[PDB]
């Protein structure tokens, strides 16, 4: 977007004043959305010296003789060009702007409008934007961050010390990675993104994606009327063992709520009838083991069982032991089947297994999954979307992080998933997923896509539960699966 | 509902 | 408002493209909260070499990408810098452009944006402009027109040979004249004003006004609870004849919806008693003419009756024969009450009485009337505000112009009122209107304010009429004042 | 119609047996549409042996098999060839025809489809035809007619000797007549006018017609917005006397309801008091008379009246003796000017009067006055249509004459009025009528269409009246006008 | 909805 | 009603 | 409503 903006004035040829004046216009007219009309609100706008404080002189020019007061706190030392200029402009139309931050202040006033950062935000804020910022943040008073909530990097949601809390932010051309991750998310409150002008071929030259109902909609299989199920494709799905016997039974019905045909579990025996009990149109095929988990003696099984199907799901309820990582690794080596590989499979798995398939894979970690994966910490990894891409194009995968905010990525494309709440940080959850991805792949969706429309409808499917979201359990979230795809139609 | 537009 | 844009960019340095961009993106917004979504539409837009042809551009430009089809038509041979500025972005971005109009290229489009000429139009339209207007006034597309419809002048609201027909105008700043009077109010269709971003100051400093619901709100004269009658006024209503005799009644009872204490008529016996016996609550006082028509006989008898009222009403169904012009001359002259000065009594007016009376006045002609009062053709007077402006000013009153659009002024400051319909071409309108103003009068609203009022609440009241206009009459109007009072409230 | 059929079939070449057929399934279409599902019901189909019952025939046929009985009675000697054709494939298809009507057999059905006699009945219906049709409307079972009731001449709606009482009539290309006159109208029940296949062209060629709701809308006179009264014509009406003093009033709002600018009355002192008593928007001229009543005394006064109007309404209450008459027929001789004459202005017209006149006029008898005006009886004169169109012709006017279903001819053109009911059979209801016709002259209909959309709305407005329409009142008819406007829109 | 009949 | 405004 | 048409 700092190229965007770069592009559109000196290759295209916009004034950077017109660009700075339609960022203003589109805070204002966010505003009133939000608030209805403005006229009875007395507004505090506090500007940087920066280009975000440019807006924000626009903003206040703009209110000007409209709202019951305006006053401008300048917090800066210089003025870019366009910050200058709008400043100036602010001060021929009547307006007043003081240097001082003074605590009380915030008394006399009922909106804050925050464009003290933007993009521009380098290092962590100390001194007394710090103290201001905590100001407001403790102040009580509606809050409207033009860009991204000042204290927040753009590029990764991080907090640079100390941030606004907004309930709206105004944001142009397109949102922001610092929008979408956490905690960034949660300081952005709701987000509007404004179109300023910028041509529509550089806003869409963008790599990295939300993930939208739109681009779900559009991704769902067509279900022709003369079908059969296997029309719909067929999984096998290898999971749990004595001590984890519920896991085979969420992937499966994970797999056959999002519509596929056939949905097979190779699970050990006894474990095997748990499935059948509570879903007696899942396949649950015993397998004999010794202990009651896989190992290298259920290999020929699994690849038998492997033939008739377009998908393999493993790992879900595995068990994580030396037997279970030697079948897991050579099972793996030898299947010519996409797979998606999730829990204790990423757990076992030996990476260069991943480079030797010459079919595709969907992995499914966690962070801290992910983190043992490539051997870093979990703050290293978590929401770390360059290393996501990295890890995607160094293994020919397809890799889906999991977090409040999921990433997907191939490597080339990536994509952030914000649907879903907290009923889904419990147990079982990851499982249904698994299953929702397999299934979209059986059906004929290419591994990308089946991980694009999963992570998307598992989120919705959570926030369509009807009590209070902590009481959510993976076996409501599997009925609610099929009311999320129709209303996605 | 005024800022930009007059009826 | 040329005044307006000028000011605004040489003295308060806004960017004349600021300006510019703003007016066209304020187009767009007002077609969206018009059509909805503008995704699914073609747009044509006619662009001429000014300004107003520059902010077609902008618009243009902005709907690149967005909808399903822009092409500009540039009819011009020069442009303008900011419309030579605009066409290069519009190009610059990917938009089409062809300088020839070809009359099958509107079968291809579903809204044309007529950005032709604006407040720059001077002369007659003929040529290839006239041919292409009146196509696309064929064409029964959408017509959306920026700044005023190309062909209305702005200054007069009259047809420059041919004018388009919109069926929504979006104009910047403030409306303008041509917007209000006809044909123009005709031609302009759905009208958006726009703040472009001029100060709140210079748009204020405007000396001609819309009467509008607020204002009107803020003059109606307040009702305190501990009141009696004579808190409210008095007025006498000197009216009718032998030929006349509906006209009295009509003019007391717009006095009494609008709140006024009491109200006595004067009217040649037994006329007088049409009055009473359609509403006993008016005093209908029998005046003793020879011949069924005031004369000079009955001067003394009037202005005792008018020692004890705060304002007078004269002239409704009065008839217009020697006699009565003598009468109604002297009596104003030696009147020393505001009067109200109405039909019959304009007809028979010396102008140089209103000279020299000490009290105000308040005039209410149509255009016949206007003419006979100043020796001029109906054509020569018909929506001349310049005109009424100096005779308000020459002579000390105030004026009401009557028409659809009416004209209120009092030589400094002229409103225009815009309520009302069809209903009101009809016998009888004119003589609630002038009781109403007596009311308003009587009631300590200055003859100006009352003036202002009246027009607005008789228009307001005939829209309000339940079955078709065009059966509406004065008695239903009278009916229906004191809801119109209601819903300004 | 006779002329229609044939050229279908001889120049169009469309077969007769599908004009038939077409005719029968209509029939069937059109109870369905009344009765629901036909599964359930018993049918009696009564045939002539003419095609009328050849149509009966198809009827029959095609309930075969999808009801619960069909039984055909025929009733002829002969069968036309396409009756005969019909016959047959009804037989050969499994249907029952007996030849011997019992009176018992009405019992056993629920339906019977009258398709005894069409538009080839000549001559009083006598013998065992009569006696049929007597039982069928003794017998309280549903009848549906095809064509036209049997025993209804169809050129004029006289029932010959007896006929059929139908709850729905079917008929073919375009109603007779007989649907449209009294008794025959009456008889019908329910008209359907089915589409059979005739070429649009032969329908249209049609040179009467019935008054709809679509013609009226297209009839009605534009409100262009920037109108003033003059705009909407001005009307004067001569009316009443010391014997009727009601009349005046009635007549005036009546054009002042239907939009009219100006209404103005000439009615003797001092009855024209009585007028703006009640409606104070009418002006209402004081006439001197000798003795109560117009003469040629005020032959001058009334043509410098009407030098300023657009239309002039002569007649209601003004009484009839000898001096009424010498004014009332110089006046017309002399007035230059579109005269609407009515009731006593029709007593005592002299007919040379209208064929001298240079301008148009429009005669508003009911039969009492037309009978009188031609010197015949009213049997001869009642909805004698060929009559009306002679006079009109004969005498350059437009008549209107004055029944439940009213006529309106120039005597080239000629329409059928059916709205309005019983409510209209009061006092008062034809001067309402008098001045709406001179209203629409007034603001730019021709004397045709003036009638036409007034005779329409007049009947429409009774026909709103809230409470039941004996109770209906010239008064309210006149506050329902607007709203017949209204809902014609 | 006039294609066959006329009311 | 998104020329300006995505959610 | 079946006379003409089966659905
Ligand atoms: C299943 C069993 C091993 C429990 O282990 P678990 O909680 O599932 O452990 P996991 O491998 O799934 O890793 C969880 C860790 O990954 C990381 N993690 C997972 N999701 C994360 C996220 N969105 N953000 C940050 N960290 C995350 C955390 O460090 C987490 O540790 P925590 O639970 O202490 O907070 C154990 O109870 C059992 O069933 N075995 C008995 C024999
Ligand atoms: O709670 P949680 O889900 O475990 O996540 P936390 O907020 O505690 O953060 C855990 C780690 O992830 C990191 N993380 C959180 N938000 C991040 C962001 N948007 N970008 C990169 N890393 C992030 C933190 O730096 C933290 O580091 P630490 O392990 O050294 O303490
Ligand atoms: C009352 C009587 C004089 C009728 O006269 P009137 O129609 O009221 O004449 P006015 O003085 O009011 O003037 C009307 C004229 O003023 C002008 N006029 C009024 N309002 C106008 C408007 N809004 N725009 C343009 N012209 C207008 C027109 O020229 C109009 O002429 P028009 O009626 O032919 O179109 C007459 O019928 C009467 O009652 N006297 C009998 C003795
Ligand atoms: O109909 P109407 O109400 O009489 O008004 P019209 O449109 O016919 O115009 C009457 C006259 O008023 C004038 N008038 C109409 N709109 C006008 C405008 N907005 N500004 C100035 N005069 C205007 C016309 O020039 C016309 O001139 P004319 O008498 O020489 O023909
Ligand atoms: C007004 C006064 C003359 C009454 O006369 P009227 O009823 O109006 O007489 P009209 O000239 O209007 O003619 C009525 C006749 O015309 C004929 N007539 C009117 N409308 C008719 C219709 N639609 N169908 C058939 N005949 C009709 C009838 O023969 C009717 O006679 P009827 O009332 O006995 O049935 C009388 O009461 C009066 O006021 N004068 C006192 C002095
Ligand atoms: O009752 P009404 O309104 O007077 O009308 P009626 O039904 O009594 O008929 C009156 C006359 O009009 C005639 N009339 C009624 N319907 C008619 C029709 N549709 N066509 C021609 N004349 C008709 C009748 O022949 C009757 O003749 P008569 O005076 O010799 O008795
Ligand atoms: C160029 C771009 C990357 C950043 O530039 P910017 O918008 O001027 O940057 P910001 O307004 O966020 O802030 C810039 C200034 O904030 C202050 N700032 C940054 N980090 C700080 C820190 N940690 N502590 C204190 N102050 C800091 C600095 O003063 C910085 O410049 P400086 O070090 O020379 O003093 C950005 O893409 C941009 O120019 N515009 C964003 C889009 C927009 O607003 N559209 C309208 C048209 S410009
Ligand atoms: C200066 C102002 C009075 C008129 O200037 P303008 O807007 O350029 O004028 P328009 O666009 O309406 O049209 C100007 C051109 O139209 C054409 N035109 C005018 N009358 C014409 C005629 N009768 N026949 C053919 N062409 C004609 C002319 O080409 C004219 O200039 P030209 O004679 O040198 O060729 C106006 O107030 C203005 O500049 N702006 C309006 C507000 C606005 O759009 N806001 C955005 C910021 S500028
Ligand atoms: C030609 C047309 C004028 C009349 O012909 P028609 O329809 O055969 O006539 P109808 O069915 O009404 O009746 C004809 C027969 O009824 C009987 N009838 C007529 N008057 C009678 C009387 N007063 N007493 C007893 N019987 C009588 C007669 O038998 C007559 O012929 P007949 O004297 O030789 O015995 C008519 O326009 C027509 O042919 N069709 C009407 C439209 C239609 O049905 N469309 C389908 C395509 S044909
Ligand atoms: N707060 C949250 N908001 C949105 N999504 C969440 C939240 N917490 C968890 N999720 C989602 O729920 C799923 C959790 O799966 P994960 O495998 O990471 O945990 P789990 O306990 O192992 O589930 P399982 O026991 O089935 O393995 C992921 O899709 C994750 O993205
Ligand atoms: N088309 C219209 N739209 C809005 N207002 C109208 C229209 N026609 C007339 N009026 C208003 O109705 C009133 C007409 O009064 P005016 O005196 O001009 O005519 P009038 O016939 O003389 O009425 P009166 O008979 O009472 O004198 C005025 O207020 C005028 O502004
Ligand atoms: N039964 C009816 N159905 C429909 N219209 C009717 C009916 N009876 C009367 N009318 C209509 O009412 C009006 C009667 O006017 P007419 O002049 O014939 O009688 P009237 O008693 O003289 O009325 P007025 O006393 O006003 O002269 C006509 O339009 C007529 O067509
Ligand atoms: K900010
Ligand atoms: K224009
Ligand atoms: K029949
Ligand atoms: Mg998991
Ligand atoms: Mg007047
Ligand atoms: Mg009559």
């Amino acid at each position: 977007m700092k190229e965007i903006d770069e592009l559109t004035i000196k290759e295209y040829g916009v004034d950077s004043r017109i660009l700075m004046e339609r960022a203003g216009i589109s805070v204002v007219l966010a505003m009133e959305e939000e608030l209805g009309n403005l006229s009875d609100y007395r507004f505090l706008v506090l500007c940087g010296g920066g280009n975000n404080g440019g807006d924000g002189f626009v903003v206040a020019r703009n209110l000007l003789g409209v709202v019951k007061d305006v006053l401008v706190v300048f917090l800066g030392k210089k003025k870019t060009p366009d910050c200058e200029y709008n400043y100036g402009l602010y001060k021929k139309f009547g307006g007043k702007v003081v240097e001082q931050f003074e605590p009380s202040i915030l008394n006399e006033f009922d909106v804050v409008v925050d464009a003290i950062f933007g993009t521009g935000l380098r290092g962590e804020i100390t001194g007394e934007y710090a103290e201001i910022i905590n100001l407001v943040n403790k102040s009580g008073k509606v809050v409207v961050s033009v860009d991204v909530p000042s204290g927040i990097d753009s590029n990764t949601g991080k907090v640079l010390r100390t941030a606004v809390k907004a309930d709206l932010t105004v944001t142009f051309g397109v949102p922001k990675i610092g929008h979408i991750l956490f905690p960034g998310r949660d300081l952005t409150g709701k987000l509007k993104v404004a179109n300023i002008g910028h041509p529509v071929h550089l806003i869409n030259s963008i790599n990295r994606y939300v993930i939208t109902r739109e681009m779900v909609r559009s991704l769902l299989p067509e279900r022709p009327r003369d079908s059969h199920k296997g029309t719909y494709g067929k999984v096998l799905i290898i999971a749990g063992s004595r001590l984890y016997s519920g896991a085979p039974v969420l992937s499966g019905m994970g797999s056959l709520k999002v519509g596929t045909g056939l949905v097979k579990l190779a699970v050990p025996f006894p474990q095997n009838l748990i499935a059948t009990s509570r879903f007696p149109e899942l396949i649950s095929v015993p397998i004999d083991t010794e202990k009651g988990f896989f190992s290298l003696q259920n290999l020929q099984e699994c690849l038998e069982l492997s033939k008739d199907v377009d998908v393999v799901a493993i790992g879900p309820g595995l068990g994580n032991n030396e037997h279970v990582r030697e079948f897991v690794n050579e099972f793996l080596k030898t299947l010519e089947k996409p797979a998606v590989i999730d829990a204790d499979a990423i757990n076992v798995l030996d990476t260069s297994v991943l480079k030797e398939r010459k079919s595709p894979a969907v992995l499914t970690p966690h962070p801290g999954e992910m983190a043992r994966l490539v051997k870093k910490t979990v703050g290293d990894v978590k929401y770390n979307y360059e290393l996501a891409e990295e890890f995607a194009k160094e293994n020919d995968c397809v890799l889906v992080l999991k977090s409040a905010t999921t990433i997907v990525t191939d490597g080339e494309k990536t994509l952030f998933n914000i649907t879903g709440n907290t009923g889904l940080s419990k147990g079982g959850s990851g499982d249904v997923l698994t299953g929702m991805i397999a299934g979209f792949i059986a059906q004929g969706l290419s591994p990308l896509e089946a991980s694009t429309v999963s992570v998307y409808l598992h989120g919705f499917a959570a926030e369509l539960f009807e009590q209070d979201e902590r009481g959510l359990t993976a076996s409501e979230l599997l009925r609610l699966i099929p009311e999320a795809i129709r209303r996605l139609k | 509902a005024a800022w930009l537009f007059e009826a």
